[PDB]
């Protein structure tokens, strides 16, 4: 007899406050931790 | 025997035992941060 248990819970909530390039930095946070270089300048000059 | 009378006992008997135990496994971890600033918007790439 042989069992296996796999459980893996991940949620992250990123805070961008650029009015319409605040959701892209909250979006691109599904499955990509690292913020993307060309968003977050972006996202700086808005 | 002795002389008719003949009398024979065999016997054998035998055990074993064994045990084996083995466990390996290794564990690691690793943490890196980083701060800076920069003191246009340009910049802040």
């Amino acid at each position: 007899a042989a069992s296996g248990t796999q459980n893996n819970v991940l949620r992250g909530e990123p805070f961008i406050r650029g009015a319409g390039f605040i959701s892209g930095l909250s979006y691109l946070e599904l499955d990509n931790p690292a913020g993307n270089k060309r968003r977050y300048s972006a996202w700086a000059e808005s | 025997r002795v002389l008719f009378a003949k009398k024979t006992k065999v016997e054998h008997r035998c055990t074993t035992n064994k045990l084996s135990e083995k466990h390996e496994g290794s564990f690691i971890q690793g943490a890196e941060k980083s701060i800076s600033l920069i003191r246009s918007e340009y910049g802040a790439a």
